């Protein structure tokens, strides 16, 4: 096991503070932020990924293990020169100096690069959590350069907790939360008061009841209207929260998550419902959000809530009603086929809460619709629907009907309990109208279409889906555990000599050896492999794989299946038309989630290889359980 | 089991002749019929509702008010068909009706405790949680909607049918009748106080004497408004992390316990200057009982209270009208590096109070470093050598009695009362027992202090401060006593408000040139003497010498600088307080806390505090680090 020197090419820039949701006179603001770049040539802006856009109006994650190396090659791009600073900023030694100028000052366009061993000083402990949380900010003016906008998160981890995949994730999913109450008597704000809001209609309110951030700013980042974006999480994969309050001396914030509870470590771990964040106290706390649906975080402090903390988070993942995954789903799943167009396109990006200007679905089309392949027959209990925000335009969909297909071929409309002819659904009312519709009787589908019945400026949408699975026996039938005896499987024929016996009794999803899989005596498509269940079974699908023969690769590319009740005559598998051309392997290893449209009820299952790689070679497994026994 | 609580919410008229609200009723209704548990400690309180780990509670609220009012929990799980919190959680038609009970409505409530929200393996037997109401969070609260809601392991109905427990719910709460449901002319709205028991008001009951009493304490308000609560006996549950004084903020609840001595209804503070006048109080009648039908050290201190002069900023000075610092000291003519006449504790060699005790020019104003492990006895022999009379009392120990007798100075109710005039000396005995020292959890040395108590700060502010250290047992045995235990060192965060000092206008005939315009009571001059400092030293005045690879404990406290709290700094350095590692210490005005530090970051470091509105009003020092020798 190794140590790593992990640099982070990072800088400081500006743009700032948007509101446009639903709740147009909106103001420009021009505060400073940290920003992660791509290399020394400070060019690639390093697009903030869907996985960390919650971070939003503060800086990128900087992360390390115990016996590690942290490095920051930093460029300032601004007016007032700023700097990097946190606690373990372990400077070094001494110098021929004049009372030790240890002053960190980073002038615009200059590059101040610093890097240091991260001792067990900064590390979390055996008593603690898998990772502790620390702040970095500009120390040029720690007072102003915090309302200005140089808040930053820093994570320090136990050894063997991160990945090749960057960051960690061993049942993780982390989020930071940055609760301040920003104010502009701080940082260059002069270049805002008479930069915008004033021309020849000016000279109105100097510092009398004007309070422009105690007119607004109650941060949970600075996407902190009463709604910030990226709080996507799986209703299990237990989520760690990084709460760090900052600001001034009224900046106590007491946060909680409705209908959820979390555990905090210290001496031990004791269970808590809300946490008085203090300024300078960098909390880590974890929870297991086993209640599906759509919630929020709020600083419970009366007057704070009532000017910006009611800031949503969504859980999708099962019991049963979780978000079906639109934050936690499928990067660019499914969309339409002509219905939907406006440069800033359709889905691709039409999810709930998706922050930005290029955000959601968008079509000035009297005849429209969008389509989600749930990639499996699913229960859909409801649909949270919301709208977007334009130039100064409020635009959304006001009315909609919902059609679904369980199959793809023949569709039809919907008729939520005893309505009339057709189930008319009520849309949004603004650019943040999360109007969680529920399906009165539920819906079982694979595909859902949404069709507008009236729009604002454009048929315009962003949405999540409510529900969860039916729960078929997606559990290994006994090929792996070998609950199915070596006796219990024959094949069409087996290859055999002296240095090998590739008998059918070897076809096992992961099996090592000299002869570690099934092989036919020669290579024919009308060749097969047969499982015999000593009883009557129900099947989801067969997991296929090839063999690593130390010789060459061997695997099966395409196959067929056949079923029987008698075990001597065979009714084979079909699509909605001809036989099922099965999408099989491509390597010595790697298995295949290959399942069946009509769950096959049988007792005699036969594999029918069609196309292969070098020889026909099979390590495999069946998924399922059983209905009644034989009759 | 499966528990039901059929109780709605009402409008009621309140008192102790000023102010009438909306409360949270208690009653056995199907309609509107009386039903009361409330007599004692229950103030404005929806009934303390208790459910165990595996249970399922059903509140059904009947609303009666001009108010649209909700019901919403914390610390518990439920379906989006409760929550009781309006905002677009998508929620179908019937899933939002829990969110706001339209005025004079009626709604059922679906409440669950799962395993995942029961209390953790080792902590409070029973968790502190409250039940709120939020439609208009600010309104619903200040008005008067709040109750206690408790949750704990498999056995209340069964192991409190057979168990004995002395438990109350104290609701430390700050309703503001200007933020009520409610809206020439001279007398605008007000309140600020415990359980709803105002000013000095007192509630009800007590617990038995020879054992322990548990209180689920719920923090309240509609603003960032911190308190700091006390009474006699230590208040040792936080975890079994073992605390000087319950310290409550915005919205706070964890749950704590204490022991007892006898009948003395013990005094119940909010103990801060600002909250005081309009503050919180209640008694505690600790009575007799129903249910019966390498040894220990001996320390010595000769300390005198004694008048001297204090230059807060000697080393460094550079004023004119050139700064906010330039303004400090005597706002008439005199205004350079700032000199006042103070009275600080100072210890002598022996009864012959003659031999000057060599000083610790790092502790500045601070008294001699007092220390005593559990089991020891402090014989503290104390002379006044300042005219205007004072005394000595340690916030920490409870067994403090005059040396030889168990008398009370001929007349007074207890020593922190009146005693010691100019000249006269008193022999005090401080005996320290396990109860006032640390534990198998804390550090090994909790931080405390001694003030004088003839006047409170009209004393203290004038210089009466010194650090008291109570500690775990050890001597060439126990833990860490094989080559050396590296020395003890104290920082004191203190605003001295000369404006109150028992040397008030004494000091104006002094340093200030001419009272030929004897001006007093002023906007800027009052601000001109509020001295935000660490050990009297201010504005990077005498810092501290240390070196790298050196390692020892810091003991720190907030005193005199009140009305507020202190998040505290240390540039680039990090400490192990509470056996975690944090970089900033949050400190109240009781605030005794004890950190530990590996000194190995060479350079100037600007120790101050994480609040950047005093560290400009002074309130900063420096620290230096560089290799040593030995
Ligand atoms: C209890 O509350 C009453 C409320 O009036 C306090 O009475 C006055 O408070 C004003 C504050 O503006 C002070 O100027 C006076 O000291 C009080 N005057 C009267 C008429 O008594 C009162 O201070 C409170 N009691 C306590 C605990 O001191
Ligand atoms: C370099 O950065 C700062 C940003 O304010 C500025 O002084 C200067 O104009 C920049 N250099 C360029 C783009 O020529
Ligand atoms: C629609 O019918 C279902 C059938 O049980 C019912 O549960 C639901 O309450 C009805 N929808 C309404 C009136 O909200
Ligand atoms: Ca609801
Ligand atoms: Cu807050
Ligand atoms: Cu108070």
């Amino acid at each position: 096991f190794q140590k790593k020197t992990r640099h982070y090419f990072i800088a400081a820039v500006e743009r700032l503070w948007d509101y446009g949701m639903s709740s147009g006179s909106v103001p420009q603001f021009k505060k400073v932020v940290f920003q992660e770049f791509t290399d020394g040539s400070f060019t690639q802006p390093l697009y903030r990924g869907e996985l960390n856009e919650h971070l939003g109006l503060l800086g990128p994650y900087i992360r390390a293990e115990v016996e590690d190396n942290i490095m920051v090659t930093f460029r300032n791009q601004a007016s007032r020169p700023y700097s990097f600073y946190s606690s373990l900023i372990s400077y070094e030694e001494d110098q021929r100096q004049g009372a030790e100028p240890r002053k960190n000052f980073v002038k615009p366009n200059e590059t101040k690069t610093y890097f240091w061993k991260v001792q067990h000083h900064m590390a979390p402990t055996k008593d603690e959590f898998d990772c502790k949380a620390w702040a970095y900010f500009s120390d040029v003016d720690l007072e102003k350069d915090v309302h200005s906008g140089l808040i930053g998160p820093l994570l320090v981890c136990h050894t063997n907790t991160l990945n090749p995949a960057h960051g960690r994730q061993v049942t993780v999913q982390e989020f930071a939360l940055f609760l301040t109450i920003f104010d502009e008597t701080k940082s260059w704000y002069f270049t805002e008061n008479m930069e915008r809001n004033c021309r020849a209609p000016c000279n109105i309110q100097m510092e009398d009841p004007t309070f422009k951030e105690n007119y607004r700013f109650h941060a949970i980042n600075g996407y902190i209207m009463d709604t910030l974006p990226g709080l996507v999480m799986a209703q299990d994969q237990r989520i760690r929260w990084y709460l760090l309050s900052m600001g001034s001396n009224e900046n106590i914030h007491s946060i909680h998550f409705s209908g959820h509870v979390f555990t905090v470590r210290k001496k031990e771990e004791y269970k808590m419902a809300l946490y008085n964040l203090y300024p300078g106290v960098f909390e880590t706390v974890e929870m297991l959000p086993s209640k599906a649906g759509i919630w929020r975080v709020e600083c419970l402090i009366g007057e704070h809530l009532h000017a910006g903390m009611s800031t949503l988070f969504l859980v999708y993942s099962n019991k049963c009603q979780t978000p079906l995954g639109m934050a936690s789903g499928h990067i660019r799943d499914f969309q339409i086929t002509a219905s939907g167009q406006y440069g800033q396109w359709a889905p691709k990006l039409a999810r709930l809460h998706y922050s930005g200007s290029i955000n959601a679905w968008s079509t000035k089309e009297p005849f429209s619709w969008i389509k989600v392949d749930l990639l499996a027959p699913m229960i859909i209990h409801g649909i949270k629907t919301q709208g977007a925000r334009q130039k100064f335009s409020s635009l959304y969909i006001s009315q909609f009907i919902i059609m679904y297909s369980l199959d793809g071929k023949k569709w039809q409309t919907y008729r939520g309990n005893s309505t009339g002819t057709l189930m008319v659904f009520f849309g949004n009312v603004d650019s943040s109208g999360i109007k969680h519709n529920i399906f009165n009787p539920p819906i079982i589908a694979r595909y859902i279409r949404l069709h507008p019945t009236h729009y604002s400026i454009r048929s315009t949408l962003r949405m999540e889906l409510m529900g969860c699975d039916l729960n078929s026996c997606s559990m290994p039938l006994g090929m792996e555990s070998k609950a199915i005896s070596d006796a219990q499987i024959t094949a069409s024929s087996y290859f055999t000599n002296m240095f090998a016996t590739w008998s059918p009794s070897k076809a096992r999803l992961h099996l090592q050896g000299r002869s570690n899989a099934w092989r036919p005596q020669v290579n024919n498509p009308k060749e097969w492999l047969q499982v015999d269940f000593q009883k009557t079974m129900k099947v989801t699908g067969v997991t296929t794989q090839g063999v690593k023969s130390l010789l060459t690769s061997m695997y099966v590319k395409e196959f067929l299946i056949s079923s029987s009740q008698d075990g001597h005559q065979w009714t084979l598998f079909f699509q909605n038309g001809k036989v099922k051309v099965f999408q099989g392997n491509q390597d010595s290893f790697t298995p295949v989630v290959n399942s069946l449209d009509p769950p096959l009820l049988t007792r005699y299952l036969r594999i029918h290889p069609q196309s292969w790689v070098h020889q026909i070679a099979l390590r495999m497994e069946v998924l399922g359980c059983e209905a009644q026994d034989l009759y | 089991a499966t528990r039901r609580y059929y109780l709605g919410a009402v409008e009621l008229s309140w008192d102790y002749v000023v102010y009438k609200k909306t409360l949270f009723v208690e009653f056995t209704d199907h309609l509107f019929n009386i039903a009361k548990p409330r007599p004692p400690w229950m103030g404005l309180l929806g009934p303390t509702i208790q459910a165990e780990v595996y249970d399922t509670v059903v509140i059904t609220l009947k609303n009666m008010a001009s108010h649209p009012v909700s019901l919403h929990a914390v610390g518990v799980s439920y379906w989006k068909a409760s929550e009781g919190a309006e905002y677009d959680d998508q929620t179908s038609q019937r899933e939002k009706e829990d969110d706001k009970v339209f005025p004079g409505g009626s709604h059922t409530y679906v409440w669950q405790v799962l395993k995942e929200n029961g209390p953790m393996a080792s902590d409070p037997l029973c968790l502190t949680y409250s039940y709120l109401s939020h439609v208009d969070l600010v309104k619903d609260l200040n008005s008067g909607l709040i109750g206690a809601l408790l949750v704990c392991r498999e056995g209340s109905l069964a192991k409190e049918k057979t168990q004995t427990l002395h438990k109350f719910i104290l609701l430390f709460a700050v309703f503001d009748e200007g933020k009520s449901w409610h809206s020439s002319a001279r007398a605008w709205p007000k309140m600020h106080t415990v359980n709803g028991y105002v000013n000095r008001s007192l509630p009800g009951l007590i617990g038995c004497h020879r054992k322990s009493v548990y209180w689920h304490v719920i923090g309240m308000g509609t603003t960032p408004e911190v308190h700091s609560i006390f009474l006699e006996g230590h208040t040792f549950l936080v975890r079994n992390h073992r605390q000087a004084s319950l310290e409550i903020s915005p919205i706070t609840f964890l749950t704590a316990q204490t022991l007892l001595m006898d009948l003395g209804q013990f005094l119940l503070f909010c103990h801060i200057s600002s909250h005081q006048h309009d503050g919180m109080e209640a008694y505690v009648k600790v009575d007799s009982c129903p249910e019966e039908p390498k040894h220990p050290k001996t320390w010595v201190h000769y300390i005198a209270a004694e008048e001297e002069d204090w230059d807060y900023a000697p080393l460094v000075l550079a004023p004119d009208d050139r700064s906010y610092k330039s303004q400090y000291l005597n706002n008439g003519p005199q205004r350079i590096g700032r000199k006042y006449k103070k009275v600080r504790f100072m210890a002598y060699t022996d009864e012959t109070f003659k031999t000057r005790e060599a000083i610790q020019h790092e502790s500045g104003i601070l008294g001699p470093l007092l220390y005593g492990e559990v089991g020891d006895t402090l014989l503290i022999i104390f002379k006044n050598q300042a005219s205007r009379p004072y005394n000595i009392y340690p916030h920490g120990i409870t067994d403090v009695r005059p040396l030889y007798s168990r008398r009370l100075p001929k007349g007074v109710k207890h020593l922190k009362d009146f005693p010691i005039l100019p000249g006269e000396i008193f022999k005090y005995k401080w005996t320290v027992t396990v109860e006032d020292g640390p534990t198998k959890s804390d550090p090994r040395c909790l931080t405390r202090y001694y003030s004088s108590f003839v006047n409170m700060e009209r004393d203290l502010a004038s210089g009466l401060i010194g650090p008291l250290l109570i500690c775990y047992k050890e001597s060439v045995d126990q833990r860490g006593n094989q080559i050396m235990s590296d020395k003890r060192n104290v920082i004191l965060f203190s605003v001295f408000d000369e404006n109150r000092s028992w040397y008030l206008t004494e000091n104006i005939q002094r340093f200030l040139p001419n009272p030929a315009g004897v001006q007093l009571e002023d906007p800027e001059f009052q601000a001109s003497n509020i001295m935000h400092s660490i050990n009297g030293y201010v504005f990077d005045s005498l810092q501290l010498s240390v070196c790298l690879h050196e390692v020892a404990y810091w003991y720190i406290l907030s005193i005199g600088a009140q009305t507020d709290f202190l998040s505290v700094f240390f540039s680039g350095y990090t400490f192990k307080h509470k056996m975690v590692y944090e970089d900033t210490l949050t400190l109240f005005p009781f605030s005794g806390e004890t950190v530990f530090m590996s000194m190995e970051n060479p350079g100037l470091w600007i120790l101050g505090c994480h609040n950047s509105d005093f560290r400009n009003r002074g309130m900063t020092a420096l620290l230096k680090v560089s290799s040593c020798d030995k």
